[PDB]
């Protein structure tokens, strides 16, 4: 039993990465109301706790942070503001569970589209760094692999 | 061979049956079936021949009594108002859909050429032999393209299709018999609710008029008269379901109001001229905290950088561009303004020109700003945003735990019933795609945060440790009463308020709380377990009977993931499977509100909460209460 959390601002691709990992878009219909909606056995069982659609309710992310063990700080490489929103979420993790060190990974989603890219690869490297793409299936599984190892 | 297949089922010999079976092995329409099934079909399959081109096999609207396979020649699929929609050839099969769904024929089948041979299986023979086994996808085609796709999910249900065909399908399958009033409405409900996504009123209303005036292209005078009359009865029925779904929201739509007013005129004129619609006409005559409407006007303050404000008077559903325009009018400017939301914590979001009805999407203490882009980084919060500096314990402590929870649930129900079902659809798919308000949903969702931060505010403003222990006790009791009243939303809001970092930090307060309430709260926290898709909550809500307020953030999550997890279109066709799932989640809300809910000073307090929503401020207050 493992519990991983996906964090970031809206329009980043959190939900797209979550579905694409647990089941996959299109190939099967996605029902988010059943028991195994966010659980995937990969050997170990992983539950993905995603803040997508509930960002306005800060209590939801805190509850997820409390129950979380691995964390994914995701941003869009086409959005300047989204990279700047990551600093606060990083701090908030080390407050709810009251710890010193926490297993986490930084994620740069939407790496497929370059003619709209305003955020380079360099910036995320200084702060685990991955340039993933939910729709192009790039590095989708890799994100959740690092967290179980840590 | 032909003679053998022309013989009645009960007149076929053992040797006849063997010869027929050997022939069935060469027919490709049957190749996916088992030996067992094909042996049974050998004594049931009827050979049918017709010599003349233009001979009618069956007509649109008739009962589905047979399933056909083409041995030789070709047939035209003919639909009223469309002509020959497509052609079927040697090896193709037709007529399954009406047979299995017990629905009328959606088309006529007419021979394309001279001398056509068919294999036929009649209804009762099809249902005992082929019903479960012959599970081929039903694909209705127009212009060599799929137009409707149906599968066994036992009837074939719509999986995908064009808006026009989906509408045609749901119109034709309406059963007008009074004993099926509930069953008919349930089938129609998905389309009626979800059409705004794939077939907006601008398209639907003209389609309804056209369908209402559609005339059959086949049959005797009486037969044609009867079909057209029942067709009209079906359209009226759909219009009634359509109008009921909108309710008061029709006033927001000029096209829909114009359609309905003219539709009533049409139906009333036809009723008096044909002596028909005696039950439906009076029903149609009826239609021709209070919920906020998109056309309602608001006096809204939009702030300048120096903290002066412009008061604008615009519709609730106004776009950001319309807001910018209204601001620019009163300030007398034409110098590139942008609209930005600002938190009490200084967090800023630039609103897009496209966004509609933003007034109610602000955080509890959020404010709206208008500034040139150069000013964005220099903006700073207003004092009025930072919340109260003194508590209100001296007021609500004198109020009963039961009285507070009851007045909360009462107020919550007024807000919950103000939310229209369609607002859930608009919120999920994006307000800009509809240019509609979700103001009622917005304010009800903000209520969850208001209650949460009320808890944190009062605790953090309570200097005396002894009285602070009395607060934790009281909030736990208010939560318990809320849970009893089936207000699970406000219940989780208080619990999460107690779970807040600034409140959970106060060890000296929690320690001094009696173990009776320590265990009560720990039980509440376990109900919040996100494990197995919030199984603890889901089972709790499932056990409860109708009049209940659900955990709203999880409802918004379900909807979000239904939309993002599923494509709206599959092969350029409407993914109706997705439409059903969204509709089911909205019907869950309808179920929760299907039954009604059963001290002015307590009412006044509960409805006028003044709250801190700045987390930094709350943490700082907490750190000086208990270092
Ligand atoms: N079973 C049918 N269901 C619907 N339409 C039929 C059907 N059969 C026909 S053909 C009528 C006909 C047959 C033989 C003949 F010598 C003269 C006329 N039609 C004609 O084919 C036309 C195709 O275009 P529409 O505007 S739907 O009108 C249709 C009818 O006039
Ligand atoms: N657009 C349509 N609307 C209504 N009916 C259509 C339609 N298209 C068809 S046949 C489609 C098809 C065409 C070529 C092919 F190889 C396989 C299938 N049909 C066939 O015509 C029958 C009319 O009676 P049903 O019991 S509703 O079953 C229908 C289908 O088998």
């Amino acid at each position: 039993e493992y519990k991983l959390v996906v964090l970031g601002s809206g329009g980043v691709g959190k939900s797209a990465l979550t579905v694409q990992f647990v089941q996959g878009i299109f190939v099967e219909k996605y029902d988010p109301t059943i028991e195994d909606s966010y659980r995937k056995q990969v050997q170990c069982m992983l539950e993905i706790l995603d803040t997508a659609g509930t960002e306005q309710f800060t209590a939801m992310r805190d509850l997820y942070m409390k129950n979380g063990q691995g964390f994914a700080l995701v941003y869009s490489i086409t959005a300047q503001s989204t990279f700047n929103d990551l600093q606060d979420l990083r701090e908030q993790i080390l407050r709810v569970k009251d710890t010193d060190d926490v297993p986490m990974i930084l994620v740069g989603n939407k790496c497929d589209l370059e003619d709209e890219r305003v955020v380079g690869k360099e910036q995320g490297q200084n702060l685990a760094f991955l340039e993933s793409s939910a729709k192009s299936k790039i590095n989708v599984n890799e994100i959740f692999y690092d967290l179980v190892r840590q | 061979m032909r003679m053998i297949l022309r013989k009645p089922p009960g007149q076929r010999t053992v040797d006849d049956l063997e010869i027929i079976y050997d022939e069935l092995l060469h027919i490709k329409a049957l190749s996916h079936l088992s030996t067992t099934v094909k042996r049974e079909l050998a004594g049931v399959l009827i050979f049918e021949s017709h010599a003349k081109g233009g001979t009618v096999l069956f007509n649109q609207g008739e009962e589905g009594t047979s399933w056909y396979i083409i041995l030789k020649g070709s047939v035209n699929v003919v639909i009223y108002g469309k002509g020959v929609v497509c052609t079927l050839h040697e090896g193709d099969d037709f007529g399954k859909l009406a047979l299995v769904n017990d629905a009328p024929r959606a088309a006529s089948i007419v021979l394309r050429e001279d001398n056509c041979h068919f294999l036929r299986v009649d209804k009762e023979d099809f249902n005992r032999i082929l019903r479960d086994v012959e599970a081929n996808t039903v694909r209705l085609k127009e212009h060599d393209q799929d137009v409707l796709v149906l599968e066994k999910v036992q009837k074939y249900t719509v999986m995908s299709g064009t808006p026009e065909k989906i509408l045609e399908h749901f119109l034709e399958t309406i059963r007008l018999e009074p004993s099926l009033n509930e069953a008919t409405d349930s089938v129609l409900n998905d389309f009626v609710m979800m059409h705004c996504v794939f077939m907006p009123n601008t398209q639907l209303c003209p389609a309804l008029v056209a369908h209402y005036h559609a005339q059959p292209s086949q049959g005797t005078e009486q037969e044609r008269m009867d079909y057209a009359l029942n067709n009209k009865r079906r359209v009226i029925r759909l219009v009634l379901q359509w109008a009921a779904m909108y309710g008061d929201l029709l006033q927001e739509d000029d096209v829909a109001m114009a359609f309905l007013e003219e539709f009533y005129v049409s139906v009333s004129d036809d009723a008096r001229m044909m002596a028909a619609f005696k039950e439906q006409l009076p029903e149609l005559e009826k239609i021709v905290r209070q919920p906020i409407r998109g056309s309602d006007e608001v006096l809204f303050k939009v702030y300048c950088i120096d903290h002066t404000y412009t008061t604008i008077r615009v519709p609730v559903a106004a776009s950001v561009k319309e807001v910018i325009s209204a601001v620019a009018d009163k300030l007398g400017s034409g110098e590139g303004l942008i609209i930005v939301k600002m938190n009490s914590g200084g967090e800023k979001v630039v609103l897009k020109s496209n966004d509609v009805s933003v007034f109610t999407t602000l955080t509890i203490n959020g404010r709206l700003f208008a500034c040139p882009r150069e000013q964005f980084d220099s903006l700073t919060p207003l004092p009025e945003q930072e919340g109260p500096t003194t508590g209100t314990v001296g007021t609500f402590e004198l109020m009963s735990s039961k009285d507070l929870a009851y007045q909360m649930t009462t107020y919550d129900w007024e807000l919950f019933n103000c939310v229209h079902e369609l607002e859930l659809i608009y919120h999920t798919f994006g307000r800009h795609n509809f240019k509609k308000t979700t103001a009622n949903l917005d304010l009800f969702l903000r209520r969850f945060n208001e209650i949460q931060f009320w808890v944190v505010t009062e605790v953090c403003l309570c200097s005396q440790l002894s009285k602070r222990v009395q607060l934790l006790k009281k909030f736990i009791k208010i939560a318990a009463h809320c849970k009893e009243y089936k207000n699970l939303n406000s219940f989780f809001a208080i619990v999460m308020g107690l779970s807040n970092v600034a409140v959970s930090r106060l060890a000296l307060t929690w320690e001094k709380l009696p173990s009776k309430f320590k265990k009560f709260y720990a039980e509440f926290e376990s109900l919040m377990d996100p494990s197995r898709n919030h199984r603890a909550y889901r089972l709790t809500a499932a056990k409860l009977e109708p009049p209940l307020i659900p955990f709203m953030p999880l409802l918004i999550k379900d909807m979000t993931f239904t939309h993002e997890g599923n494509k709206t279109f599959i092969d350029n066709l409407v993914n109706f499977e997705k439409m059903r799932m969204i509709a089911n989640t909205a019907r869950t809300v309808r179920y929760y509100r299907s039954q009604p809910f059963n001290h002015q000073d307590v009412r006044s307090y509960v409805r006028q909460l003044n709250v801190i929503d700045n987390q930094r401020t709350l943490s700082q207050m907490s750190h000086r209460l208990e270092p």
